[PDB]
């Protein structure tokens, strides 16, 4: 019932959230690529596979100043996200400078980081 | 819309409070006295006429008529919250079988009647509480200590360990090798100096016996705690003996394995393409993992018997303590938490 449920995975592209308050908010696309040092994100890559189907890769971001509730939402929404994606996802924890290259590799500018974020919900 | 209560339902301490705090607001012993019945420290208060009960010993509820009094206790007496009128997540011990989940899913929806209810397998919150889906949590902590491997987001059952061995153990230990000191601690309030005197000045050894043998060479390792009557007791190689018997429990008479030996058998019940996965994130969670030095010598402990190419990552959350209920509060708080409970309604129908 979650409205950013419903909008995952219909696609192929790149969705990012931030948890922000105990939920999960789209990111601005044109702050793509530039994370908060003190936040933590979802990101849910779709890629369209010759079968037809869709495959789906889960990211959760964390950053190094990142409050407890914004990780832990962050691994929960990513599980919650993953069993709404009836399990077809695969999960990867990215922690600020030691991202996969997978990850880095969404990003034509390549990732970049920003100081602040958004207040902790505890 | 409302506020959820988080309710951890530990061995030795229930942990409660309003979800969205960092902190449970209540920690209380999980003790029911009776010559109408008295709960936690008013029951401690009054041992002499009451005779006690732990009816959640070992992490499983055995006596519902008490449980039912620490749950009211709980939700009356420690948060002033309306059962009815809340949503409530409780916790549930690893391998808790599913006959006693339903019967405090019975209590809570028809003798509190809760409005909406979720149950959570401890040792998955402190994995969340730790910014995680997968990892092996090593939860240690009054009467039950377990092992819980965990893959994106759901333990695997099949390679779950349980030990009867944990923090009240050592605080028994502790009590017994004291005697060699001269010190007879045996009663009650004096088992409850002791498990103080435990978290004051215990530690956990990188090297057990070599630390037996730098300590016997100089008095650098006694310590000293002050007793309520102002007396002051000294503890020397007692200090890492106590918390040695997590690693060596036949210390304590008990054939069981150690804590490393247990969590390195956990791992290798899980398939062999996720255990590296889990021995990078091993994650302490609950009181008994509050040890000093108990990081660094579970590391060199398991790296010792795991594979020499996996790569070994000892976790030490400095709020594990609490983990459990931290994780609840944060899943209780989520936008989506309304979609993952229970309702009395629904329970009613075709509970
Ligand atoms: N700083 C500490 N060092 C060692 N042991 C501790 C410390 N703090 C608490 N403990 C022990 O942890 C246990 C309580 O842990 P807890 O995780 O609350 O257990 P439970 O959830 O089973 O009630 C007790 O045995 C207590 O003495
Ligand atoms: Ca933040
Ligand atoms: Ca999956
Ligand atoms: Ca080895
Ligand atoms: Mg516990």
């Amino acid at each position: 019932e979650h409205p950013e449920f419903l909008k995952a995975g219909k696609e192929p592209g790149l969705q990012i959230w931030r948890v922000e308050k105990f939920d999960l908010v789209p990111v601005p696309p044109n702050l793509y690529g530039d994370f908060f040092t003190g936040d933590a994100y979802v990101i849910l890559k779709t890629v369209q596979l010759r079968n037809g189907n869709l495959q789906y890769d889960l990211h959760y971001w964390l950053g190094n100043e990142c409050s407890q509730d914004e990780s832990g939402a962050a691994a929960i929404f990513t599980v919650q996200l993953d069993d709404y994606l009836n399990g077809r996802a695969v999960q990867h924890r990215e922690v600020q400078g030691f991202e996969s290259s997978t990850f880095s590799g969404y990003f034509k500018s390549g990732l970049k980081y920003k100081k602040g974020g958004v207040a902790s919900g505890f | 819309d409302v506020q959820a209560l988080v309710v951890d339902n530990g061995s030795g301490n229930v942990k409660a409070g309003v979800a969205g705090d960092d902190a449970p607001r209540s920690v209380f012993p999980s003790i029911v006295g009776r010559p109408d019945a008295f709960v936690g420290d008013e029951a401690q208060t009054k041992r002499g006429i009451l005779t006690l009960k732990y009816p959640i010993e070992h992490g499983i509820v055995t006596n519902w008529d008490d449980m039912e009094k620490i749950w009211h206790h709980t939700f009356y007496n420690e948060l002033r919250a309306a059962p009815e009128e809340h949503p409530v997540l409780l916790t549930e011990a690893p391998l808790n079988p599913k006959g006693n989940r339903e019967r405090m899913t019975q209590i809570m929806f028809e003798s509190f009647n809760v409005p909406a209810m979720y149950v959570a397998i401890q040792a998955v919150l402190s994995l969340y509480s730790s910014g995680r889906t997968t990892g092996i949590v090593l939860d240690s902590g009054d009467g039950v200590s377990h092992t819980v491997p965990i893959y994106e987001g759901y333990a695997l059952p099949h390679a779950i360990m349980r030990l009867d061995l944990a923090g009240r153990d050592l605080t028994e230990y502790l009590m017994k090798i004291l005697h060699e000191r001269g010190y007879g601690f045996s009663t009650s309030a004096e088992k409850e100096i002791v498990r103080d005197i435990k978290e004051k000045l215990c530690y956990i050894a990188l090297n057990f016996d070599e630390e037996m043998k730098t300590s016997e060479q100089s008095s650098d390792i006694e310590k000293s705690y002050e007793l309520p009557d102002g007396n002051i007791i000294t503890v020397g190689n007692e200090r890492f003996r106590c918390p040695e018997a997590l690693f060596q429990p036949s210390f304590l008479g008990k054939e069981a394995a150690g804590i490393h030996t247990t969590t390195f058998n956990s791992i290798k019940k899980c398939d062999v393409d996720i255990r590296k996965d889990l021995y990078g994130n091993i994650v302490l969670s609950g009181g008994t993992t509050m040890y000093e030095g108990i990081g660094e010598r579970l590391t060199r402990d398991i790296t010792t018997l795991a594979p020499s190419t996996m790569k070994i990552k000892v976790v030490a959350p400095p709020e594990r303590k609490y983990s459990v209920w931290i994780g609840g509060s944060i899943l209780s708080s989520l936008s989506t938490f309304q979609q993952m409970w229970i309702t009395k309604e629904e329970y009613d129908e075709s509970g």
